[PDB]
């Protein structure tokens, strides 16, 4: 069993590191070598080749915590691989290793119910932009950069809280697009979907119109060929601008004859469509894919609202905005220097959008920077003295457990991890939950979260150390395979 | 290196500690010894084991050293003592790999060392002195477990009579107390009810022809390191020693029928081939004084000792009896039986019972034995510990964990599980309050010490504590072994 | 001499492999394939199936052993430790002589006293709701968490006990376990009737059918047209362009003939016309049937169609016409269920309530089979019980009340037989042994204690897994089934046996 409990302990180690604001971005490169810098654990998990079965299973209850809350995961990471080092010390002393899953299992349901105890819950609701945003500012923090998160909380925010209605948000929603060229300060929030295009003959104010999507993208008998040619071509065209068609688009580049052809029926000709653009089309208008250029028809075709062009970006866009509810779809505009930074961005909005999503269902805050996890450590650990018998070991294992969190977030970060637990510990006791740990200082010292408004949803831990411990628990209760 | 060195130290510590964690308590597992010649040893005595086998680290050596003298100080313990070292050495490498100093792990273990002192002394049961009921209890207790089982109703009355023989009255009230000047006499023959006590020095040297006044009513002992010759063509000694009159004058040399006549002319009686470690107690018992410069030469020079003397030829031999000596401090006890093999272990056992007996003058304390000491101890400074905070805090509570080491190799050694016991008696000993349990050593169930009737001296338990966290910080305190190899 | 030790060592290499799963605290096994799957489970028969075992020996005990448990409900992993244990006691004694023929007569001299033994020892308590949940919670417990199988109890009980209304033996048809992939694995419990696996694309022909008729017959509307005529569309391709129509109109006149079916024996456009096709159908006349209230549907396996027969009824042909309504089913509640993304058909309050299906909703792939073979298990369990009608103590109990009777049978038996008997106790002692080490005590203490109370109760006793304490299994609730002990003997005896009379091991 040793050998899951290493192997589960080795995969914690590889993506302990990148927890908190302070996370050490890693070099990443997949099998079709490109060179990443990333912060996010969640994309390392993705590009690790893991193998041991023992370590799947963890992987698997990240991904699930990813699933459903879309924060914490690496969280649940570095929690499971406390647990499992822990209950290998236990195991270690002699203890069974039933009576190791009952003392944790016992630890978790305590645990569930002290939580809901220290709650800081939301102001008033997700509108008033400044207020909301100031709540979702923590998870893009630590995401990416600490320097950035003040504007990049207002450009995720302001785009979410455009539509709150009845209680009910997607997460797919809030699109993403992807602008190249000047920094981040020039990014904004635009609304409909957006990309490139290549022709000018646009017309602005558009009623519903009509997409045609192309799912494949583009000496007298010389004469007499290219005529044929050029004929069957005009047929081709006239086949493909019937019905009051207004919009095409290919994945393909551009040609002087088939833009002259489109231009002399008002078509614009729209190119450069992405392998992943078609199907956002198709389910964001109800339209479909038509491989070839000869069955066009009125019903296999998706409806838009309005198509023109925009400058903002310093760069020509298309909009695709009003759809049949006239506001669900809400993009994002970005820039940035590189495509590589690009990513990093998009993946903290969406670790900022899900976030919002959890705040949607359930207004509870919890004290972050490591103030749930030390009180949770004393409560449980308090607790474990009243227990009598074999239990009382993985109680305070548990405890210790969740001890490691704020050892992490200061260890990668430049600070001696056992003196600022030391200081926390000591100072929970009198300057109570609401405080944690302070990244500004070099010095270890520590500083309070209600104030400095660092704070973290309530679901989102509860279902983080459930997962955690669930995949503890099912881990250990495995004894070995032939490999 | 750096911590290196450090983690081998302790390394070799726990390597050497483990060797004889097994052979304590009264079912203490046995040992095999093999010789480069074939030869095999069974052996329940860790001291031995120690003791014969060779190691190569200076570490080890030197913890072999403080067992040593550890043994011949204080007596008994010497397992616990390793035992106890090695565990704290070996829980110092959790926190030696925290890439925190040593230096701070030995204050801790400092303040751990005072706080168990106070809780033992806070925790100690008191005894009452000069009473013979709690004597033979603590003889039932610890003196028992020994091959004395058989002796003990004359070991018992032996050592309760000897208490009073050895005592110095310098500073105090009877607390110096020397351990070399009791009168030890072992001869084997006849019955071991012979064995008995008396008050003053036994000597096993005679002059050769007894023909003169030997014994007087008042021996004023005069020692001499001269040697006797015929006369002066020497007489000039005697006839100087004649000045200030004395009956007896103790020699090293030998004397011959007319230098017997020319003593006796002086009426002084010499002795001859006797050994320092007598003369030394001769001293001591009648208070003389050794002198032979004529210009220090004063009334000085005499000293008187004992008032009684007697010689004995009990069974052709030539014993000399020296009774109502001056000074009780060197007394003679007598010994008897057939072989010596068990009759010096009942006698270092008695000494034993008799260092206890000192420390109960100085503090009348038994601490509960069993593990019964250890697990209170431990949970002291465990329940102290959660009000004191600072990085220390961590070493000062994994000292704690680590001295429970005791009752788990007592349980260890006895078939039961160690876990199992070890909680169900935390759980007794934390929340019951004034109970301080013990576990049993011979059926491996936990027992309340006060009822079972096992009991330690607060003074060898205190040594044992403070030998071992001193051995703990000295070893922590080497950074570097090199000046060679 | 020397084939006897190699299979003696493979067999207790099996044992030791098998050891840590028996009892309910017993540590779960992984299975990795090749591939890189996953199975995650302790059942004895799907880890004798599919194990990777090494040794030839082993995988025959492995074989035979599986084999035999496939007729009776379960019990294999405790029937392994008792063959290892038989053949290491057998072998102790072997190794002094003994030729295996007196060892396999006292094998079967002692076989024949357990049984003896068990038939005197077994309770005949009746039939009742708490009996069957404690035999539910014991078979249960044993193969998954312990409150999943506290929930899955009153399921399965209840399940059983609307099924045991026909007072003859009958399972495994009648009661089937759908699989679905739904996060949250809390929701499961019974579905009085019958759940198809999957649905077809239509936009709201009912939703609520309420009171219908079902005939299936495997609706053609997407009937086999004529496109094979020359492998593919050749030179010829006037052939599968034109010469494939035609057929719609036999299509339409399905649809004739299925409107006439309808508006004949319903009377009216209500009265859901439920119909089913192996094949597909196409939406037009898909939804041209549906709003004359027309229930088509389309794309199900056989199993289901012949459930529907036996529950509801139909003929089931693709090319068919106006038969005769004879075939014909009706259905209480035709409710269509869907869950995000899959549809679910929930044929429910039809005749024949002998049809009825179970609800797991676990959110991965192996915990679903986990539940699956537990959930069977169970229903095994239970099953046996309620034929055999009586019930023995479970923790052992059994195994070391035939121990002492075995032990004071053991001088009536004459000859060298004797050895035999003893070591078939001492295997015997092995379950109980087996028990305490898994729940994390000591052997022998825990045995002797548990053999010390049996002394002077008389009284059945066995291990208390949780404290090591002995503990009477009929108060506590522990139950096993009679007919697996007795198939446990029977079996565990041929195999000793059979390993046991070998001599010589040759290549072939
Ligand atoms: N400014 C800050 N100071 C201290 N701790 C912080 C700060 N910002 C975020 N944190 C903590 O760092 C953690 C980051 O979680 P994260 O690594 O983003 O999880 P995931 O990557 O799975 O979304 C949060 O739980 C939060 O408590
Ligand atoms: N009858 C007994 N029951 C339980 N423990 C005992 C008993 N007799 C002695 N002990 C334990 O033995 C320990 C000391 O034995 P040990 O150190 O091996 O002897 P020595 O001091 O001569 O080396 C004490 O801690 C005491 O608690
Ligand atoms: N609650 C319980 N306490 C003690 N023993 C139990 C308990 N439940 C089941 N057992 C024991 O577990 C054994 C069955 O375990 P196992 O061999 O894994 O089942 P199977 O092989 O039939 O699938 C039974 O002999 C029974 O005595």
């Amino acid at each position: 069993v040793y050998r899951n409990i290493q192997a589960c302990k080795e995969l914690a180690q590889t993506t302990r590191t990148a927890y908190g604001p302070n996370g050490m971005n890693k070099m990443v490169i997949n099998h079709l070598e490109k060179l990443f810098v990333t912060n996010d654990a969640a994309t390392i998990l993705r590009e690790l080749e893991v193998q041991h079965p023992a370590a799947k299973m963890i992987v698997m209850a990240s991904h699930m915590q990813e699933q459903e809350v879309g924060d914490g995961t690496n969280f649940v990471l570095v929690f499971a691989g406390a647990l499992l080092e822990l209950a290998e010390e236990l195991l270690r002393i002699g203890l069974s290793v039933s009576e190791v899953i009952e003392g944790y299992e016992i630890a978790c349901r305590k645990a569930h119910e002290i939580l809901p105890n220290l709650v800081c819950c939301s102001a008033k609701n997700l509108r008033d932009i400044d207020e909301v945003s100031s709540l979702l500012r923590t998870s893009i923090m630590s995401k990416q950069y600490g320097n950035e998160v003040f504007l990049a909380k207002l450009i995720a925010q302001a785009c979410v809280s455009i539509f709150p209605d009845s209680g009910h948000f997607n997460v797919d929603n809030i699109r993403v697009c992807k602008i190249l060229g000047s920094g981040i300060s020039s990014s904004s929030v635009l609304h409909g979907m957006v990309f490139k295009k290549e022709t000018e003959g646009d017309v602005t104010s558009v009623k519903d119109a009509k997409i045609a999507v192309y799912s494949c993208p583009f000496a007298e008998e010389l004469m007499n060929f290219s005529k044929g040619e050029e004929n069957l071509m005009d047929a081709q065209v006239k086949a493909i601008a019937d019905t009051g068609a207004n919009v095409v688009v290919t994945g393909g580049k551009v040609a002087d004859m088939a833009l002259h052809y489109a231009n002399k029926y008002n078509i614009m000709l729209v190119r450069l469509n992405s392998k992943w653009d078609l199907r956002r089309l198709c389910k964001t208008v109800g339209a479909t894919a038509l491989p070839r250029l000869t069955p066009p028809v009125l019903e296999e075709m998706g409806h838009c609202d309005s198509v023109y062009l925009s400058e903002v970006g310093d760069t020509q866009v298309v909009v695709f905005k009003h759809e049949k509810e006239d506001g669900a779809i809400s993009t994002i505009v970005l820039r940035g220097s590189t495509d590589n930074l690009m990513d990093d961005i998009e993946r903290a909005v969406d670790d900022g959008v899900n976030t919002f999503k959890v705040l949607t269902r359930d207004k509870r805050l919890v004290p972050g920077g490591g103030a749930t996890e030390i009180e949770l450590a004393k409560q449980i650990t308090s607790y474990g003295e009243t227990c009598p018998g074999l239990e009382q070991y993985a109680i305070k294992k548990f405890a210790e457990a969740f001890e490691a969190i704020p050892r992490a977030l200061a260890e990668n970060s430049g600070v001696k991890a056992n003196e600022v637990i030391s200081k926390l510990y000591a100072v929970h006791q009198e300057g109570n939950k609401n405080v944690g740990l302070d990244i500004e200082a070099e010095v270890p010292a520590v500083k309070d979260m209600l104030e400095a408004g660092i704070l973290d949803t309530y679901l989102g831990k509860y279902w983080a150390i459930k997962l955690a411990t669930n995949a503890a628990v099912t881990v250990l209760r495995v004894d070995q395979i032939i490999m | 290196s750096g911590r290196k060195v450090q983690s081998g130290n302790i390394n070799a510590a726990k390597t050497i500690a483990d060797i004889i964690r097994t052979c304590l308590g009264p079912k203490s597992m046995m040992k095999m010894l093999l010789d480069p010649m074939g030869g095999i040893v069974m052996t329940n005595d860790g001291n031995a084991i120690l003791r014969e086998i060779q190691v190569q680290h200076p570490a080890a050596k030197s913890m072999i050293e403080i067992s040593r003298t550890q043994d011949e100080e204080v007596g008994d313990g010497t397992t616990s003592v390793i035992i106890l070292a090695g565990e704290m050495l070996s829980v110092a490498e959790h926190f030696l790999e925290q890439q925190m100093h040593p230096t701070v792990v030995i204050s801790a273990y400092r303040k751990a060392l005072d706080d168990m002192i106070s809780t033992l002394k806070k925790i100690s049961i008191p005894v009452d002195i000069s009473d013979s009921d709690m004597m033979l209890n603590i003889i039932n207790s610890s003196i028992t477990t020994k091959a004395i089982s058989r002796w003990s109703s004359l070991a018992c009355n032996i050592a309760l009579d000897a208490v009073k023989m050895v005592q110095f009255e310098e500073n105090g009230r009877k607390e110096i107390d020397i351990k070399k000047y009791a009168r030890v006499e072992k001869i084997p023959g006849g019955i071991i009810e012979d064995s008995c006590v008396l008050r003053g020095v036994m000597i096993n040297k005679d002059v050769t022809h007894p023909r003169m006044r030997r014994y007087i009513k008042n021996p004023r002992i005069v020692l001499l390191d001269s040697s006797l010759e015929y006369k002066k063509g020497i007489q000039q000694l005697c006839e100087d020693i004649i000045q200030l009159k004395p009956d007896v004058v103790i020699t090293e040399k030998g004397i011959s029928d007319l230098a017997q006549h020319y003593l006796m002319r002086a009426n002084i009686t010499a002795i001859r081939r006797v050994r320092k470690t007598d003369n030394n107690r001769i001293a001591r018992a009648c208070g003389a004084r050794i002198v032979s410069r004529p210009e220090e030469l004063r009334e000085d020079d005499v000293g008187t000792g004992a008032g009684l003397l007697e010689i004995k030829k009990i069974g052709d031999e030539y014993f000399t009896f020296i009774t109502d000596c001056k000074d009780p401090k060197a007394c003679t006890i007598l010994l008897r039986g057939a072989s010596k093999e068990i009759l010096s272990e009942v006698e270092r056992n008695l000494q034993d019972a008799m260092q206890v007996c000192r420390n109960v003058l100085l503090d009348p304390q038994l601490v509960p034995g069993g593990g019964a000491s250890e697990m209170a101890v431990a949970h002291a400074l465990t329940e102290k510990s959660k009000a004191m905070t600072g990085v220390e805090q961590w070493p000062y509570r994994a000292v704690a964990q680590a001295l429970e080491v005791i009752p788990r190799t007592l349980i260890q050694n006895c078939g039961a599980s160690t876990i199992r016991l070890l909680t169900s008696l935390r759980a007794k000993h934390t929340q019951e309050n004034c109970e301080t349990w013990g576990v049993n050593g011979e059926t491996g169930t936990l027992v309340d010490m006060k009822e079972l009737g096992i009991w330690e001296p607060l003074a060898v338990k205190l040594q044992t504590y403070k030998t071992a966290v001193e051995t703990a910080v000295l070893l922590l305190r080497i950074d570097d072994i090199v000046s060679g190899h | 001499q020397a084939a006897l030790a190699v299979n003696i060592s493979a067999a207790r290499g099996l044992q030791d492999v098998l050891r840590t799963n028996l009892g309910p605290k017993g540590t779960m096994k992984m299975l990795v394939s090749g591939a890189g799957d996953i199975k995650l489970t302790k059942d004895g028969n799907v880890l004798l199936h599919e194990m990777q075992i090494q040794h030839p020996t082993a995988s025959l005990i492995a074989k035979v052993a599986t084999a035999q448990d496939d007729i009776t409900g379960d019990g294999t992993t405790s029937n392994v430790l008792i063959i290892g244990e038989l053949l290491k006691q057998a072998d102790l004694y072997i190794s002094e002589g003994l030729h295996p023929r007196i060892i396999t007569e006292g094998f079967e001299a002692a076989k024949e006293k357990a049984l003896q033994f068990l038939e005197e020892v077994k309770v005949s308590r009746e039939m009742d709701r708490e009996t069957l949940i404690d035999v539910a919670r014991t078979s249960l417990r044993t193969k998954v968490h312990a409150e999943l199988a506290d929930v899955l109890t009153e399921a399965v009980v209840d399940s059983i006990l609307a099924i045991k209304k026909q007072d003859e033996p009958i399972d495994l048809f009648m009661i089937e376990i759908m699989e679905m992939k739904h996060k949250s694995e809390t929701d499961t419990s019974l579905i009085r009737g019958l759940v198809l696996d999957h649905g077809a694309r239509h936009p709201d022909m009912k939703k609520r059918v309420e009171d219908a008729y079902i005939l299936t017959c495997n609706v053609s509307l997407e009937y086999e047209k004529t496109e094979v005529n020359s492998g593919f569309f050749y030179k010829s391709a006037e052939e599968r362009e034109k010469l494939v129509k035609a057929e719609r109109k036999f299509i339409e006149d399905r649809v004739k003939k299925i409107i006439e079916l309808k508006r004949k024996v319903c009377g009216d456009s209500d009265k859901g016309f439920v119909v089913i096709n192996q094949k597909g159908i196409d939406p037009f006349s898909l939804d041209a049937l549906s709003k004359e209230g027309i229930v088509a549907l389309r794309r199900a396996k056989r199993r289901n169609m012949e459930r529907l027969t036996l529950a509801c009824g139909g003929v089931a042909l693709n090319s068919f016409d106006d038969l005769s309504p004879d075939c014909l089913g009706h259905a209480g509640l035709v409710y269509e269920y869907t869950l995000g993304e899959e549809k679910f058909t929930f044929i429910e309050k039809c005749n024949n309530p002998r049809s009825v299906t179970l609800l797991i909703k676990g959110p991965n792939k192996h915990t679903l089979t986990q539940i699956k073979d537990a959930v069977r298990d169970g229903l095994r369990a239970v099953k046996n019980a309620i034929d055999d009608g009586c019930v023995v103590p479970g923790a052992g109990a059994v195994e070391v009340a035939m121990a002492e009777a075995l032990i004071k049978h053991k001088p009536s038996v004459k000859g060298r037989a004797q050895l035999g008997v003893q070591a078939f106790a001492d295997a015997l002692l092995i379950i109980p042994k087996v028990l305490a080490q898994n729940s994390g005590f000591d052997l022998q203490e825990t045995l002797v204690k548990i053999q010390a109370e049996h002394s002077e109760s008389g009284q059945l006793v066995g291990v208390d897994l949780n404290t090591g304490e002995p503990m009477v299994a009929a108060e506590v609730g522990v139950w096993d089934n009679y007919c697996v002990k007795k198939q446990l003997l029977h079996s565990c005896t041929v195999i000793a046996t059979n390993i046991l009379l070998v001599d010589e091991i040759m290549r072939a």
